[PDB]
């Protein structure tokens, strides 16, 4: 999936 | 009055009588029209030639600044002695001419270049067929057409017929367009393609994703009409690929203007198809173009899916790329900013940046000629909201290779955009604790041309990670955002041969610096367009006070003779770094190269089968002497090749060389004559002959 993968 | 609807129109008089008309006028003396007919049908000359007979559309489709053929009917034989006629193309519901939005099309004798004119190239009865020639700077849209017959007592025009309205596209096959792309398999893939394979997962777990662009279905391409009616963009600009897609990086997106998409990430997705359930671009734009209002649910790759078929749909060029560990900046300082809890854990109330597996977004092909020349090309577009950019969630078109060398001063949104693919991560607790130059913008990829394969095209946004060149581009975008004074020129350079590129260093200070430089010299279109580097260099650099210092950089000819085309220019990009205070000095200048000259004449006749006389005239161009000049005619029809040999030419001298032809292919046939000695080569003349 799109994921924030940092903040 | 805003004239911003291609979907509203005005009404023209068939009967535009002028002045107090006599009752009893008899207006059967003048032509009327009986019939129009535009050869429309997708297996005929027109769509074929024009790239159009995909669109399900059943009316005519053309691209601009390229011929078509009609045929018009009239009551009597057309009479150019009597009669006087135009075709008239209009749009929108406040037509003007110095708009752009009223188009008389005069008959010519002879169609001329870039002008609009139709011309008679059949007559048969009462008919005429006419070749028609559109403007390569047209407005792009949806037009009416009509049949003006002018009379001493004003304008006979047929009626409105919905049958001949005609959509006029982005050409990329017309070399005056702004969206021109030289390349028959790249106007295949980026215009023509209706299928395409979007990238995403992360780096080292790479996963591939079909789409449906579908650009050419039924209603597709009035949808994407609508939706410049909808944001309600003037008509005038539409013929402009820059007003166009920054247009359409707006309203993709639900913000700010009711656009097609709306964005969401809360795995819920109420009320509406989840993000994931797309499977290309049709379904929401036609519930977009039906419902009228935006369509729930999308991410990334569904704008970046969407806004591709808006893009292709009207001829401009486009592909989505996919970007590994993508940044988002939200105080456009250019860097990651991540606070850290002294615990270690990312604080998340003070961290508002953040970084992405990936990203996707597009890019857009065309000129830039509101940027320097060399900033043509791809330009990124994305419309993901992320950042306002003037006041509305859109991005770009920005530069792409403005953005791989930091010069982010030119328009639109270039910071955003190499903040997305090469900011720094900057780690702080207030003490810094480590910073990460390499992690953002790990890979940049697109679909492979006539493959599902991906095509690696970081190279093209960045230098390579650790590369001195990679931190002075970034260097360079951060003060875009010592009393040293840097400047460059380039010495009387001439076409085909080596030349020296001077860099002078001004220090009005009394402190010794140290320097640290990188150059890129690059192969640049006539337009603008870039198309490709042949040199870079990093150099060191000692700076003593009170000083003036020249740096001498040679290019030599075999490094770009052989990636230059007609008109084609150089572009050099210099950064310099004063080491002792961080400060960058950034220029960029384009150069035009001095061409040598070669006249050919020929006297005699020119007649197959009788002997004319060649004139090849070449002057010495340089304060320095030729040696070994080998001189070459070739002549297809009309000579076997020949050479000529001379020893020494003087500076500033001319020789000459006469030689004895016979040809023996009749018709239109071409001379080309070349020059190469030890110093300056391969330069050449060209003469066409009509040979009988
Ligand atoms: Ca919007
Ligand atoms: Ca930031
Ligand atoms: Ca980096």
């Amino acid at each position: 999936f799109x994921v924030k993968v940092i903040g | 009055p805003p004239n911003n609807s291609n979907a509203a129109e005005d009404d023209l008089p068939t009967v535009e009588l002028q002045g107090v008309v006599p009752r009893g006028v008899n207006l059967q003396e003048f032509l009327n029209v009986t019939s129009v007919h535009l050869f429309k049908e997708r297996w005929d000359t027109n769509k074929v030639d024009h790239h159009t007979d995909k669109y399900e559309n059943n009316k005519l489709i053309v691209r601009r600044g390229q011929s078509f053929y009609v045929q018009i009917d009239f009551s009597r034989p057309y009479d150019p002695r009597r009669d006087l006629f135009r075709v008239e193309y209009v749009i929108g519901r406040y037509p003007q001419e110095n708009k752009g939005t009223y188009i008389p099309v005069p008959i010519v004798s002879e169609l001329q270049s870039g002008k609009w004119g139709a011309k008679i190239v059949m007559r048969e009865d009462r008919s005429v067929r006419l070749s028609i020639q559109s403007s390569p700077k047209c407005i792009v849209g949806k037009f009416r057409m009509y049949v003006a017959v002018w009379t001493p007592y004003g304008v006979l025009r047929t009626s409105r017929n919905p049958e001949t309205d005609t959509y006029i596209l982005f050409n990329p096959w017309c070399e005056d367009d702004a969206v021109y792309l030289d390349n028959e398999k790249e106007r295949e893939e980026y215009v023509l393609n209706d299928i395409g394979v979007i990238f995403y997962g992360e780096v080292n777990d790479i996963k591939t994703r079909s789409w449906s662009y579908g650009q050419f279905e039924d209603g597709i391409l009035d949808t994407c009409l609508y939706v410049m009616d909808r944001a309600q963009m003037d008509l005038s600009g539409r013929g402009n690929p820059i007003k166009v897609s920054r247009v359409g990086s707006a309203m993709v997106n639900a913000k700010d203007d009711e656009g097609v998409l709306v964005g969401s990430w809360d795995n819920i997705y109420a009320y509406g198809v989840p993000p994931s359930a797309w499977t290309g671009s049709v379904d929401i734009l036609l519930e977009y173009r039906s419902s009228e209002n935006p369509v729930r649910y999308g991410q990334c790759w569904v704008f970046a899916g969407v806004f591709n078929t808006f893009l292709r749909c009207l001829g401009i060029p486009a592909r989505i790329v996919t970007n590994y560990f993508s940044a988002h900046d939200n105080d456009a300082n250019l860097q990651m900013d991540i606070f850290l809890e002294e615990d270690g854990n990312v604080n998340s109330k003070l961290t508002k940046d953040s970084v992405w597996n990936y990203h996707c977004w597009n890019e857009a092909w065309m000129t830039r000629p509101d940027l320097p020349v060399g900033f043509g090309g791809w330009q990124a577009v994305d419309s993901t909201p992320q950042e306002n950019s003037d006041g509305m969630y859109r991005c770009g078109p920005a530069s792409v290779q403005a953005i791989k060398h930091g010069h982010v001063c030119f328009q639109f949104d270039a910071p955003f955009v190499f903040a997305e693919v090469n900011s720094d991560l900057i780690y702080i607790t207030h003490v810094v604790e480590n910073v990460d130059a390499t992690h953002i913008g790990k890979l940049i990829v697109t679909k492979q041309i006539g493959g599902d394969g991906m095509m690696d095209i970081t190279d093209t946004y960045k230098f390579q990670e650790g590369q001195e060149e990679e931190r002075l581009a970034l260097e360079t975008a951060l003060m875009y955002g010592s009393n040293v004074d840097m400047d460059f020129e380039v010495e009387n350079a001439v076409l085909g041969k080596d030349f020296k590129l001077s860099i002078t260093f001004r220090n009005n200070s009394h402190n010794r610096y140290t320097i640290t430089a990188y150059l890129s010299a690059n192969i640049t279109f006539y337009t603008g367009v870039p198309k490709a580097e042949f040199k870079k260099e990093t150099f060191d650099v000692t700076l003593e006070p009170l000083s003036f210092k020249k740096e001498a950089v040679l290019i030599q000819a075999g490094e770009y003779m052989g990636q230059l085309l007609e008109q084609a220019s150089l572009h050099f990009f210099v950064t310099a770094r004063i080491n002792e205070t961080r400060d960058v000095l950034a220029k960029q200048k384009s150069t035009v190269l001095t061409i040598p000259e070669i006249i050919i004449k020929v006297r005699g006749t020119q007649v197959v089968g009788s002997d004319m006389t060649v004139i090849v005239e070449f002057t010495n161009p340089l304060k320095e002497t030729l040696r070994n000049v080998w001189v070459h005619l070739d002549g297809p029809g009309v000579t076997r090749p020949m050479k000529k040999m001379f020893r020494e030419i003087r500076p500033n001298s001319t020789v000459q060389w006469e030689e004895v032809c016979r040809p023996w292919v009749s018709g239109h046939r071409k001379l080309i004559a070349s020059m190469s000695s030890d110093s300056l080569r391969h330069v050449y003349g060209e003469l066409d002959v009509q040979i009988q």
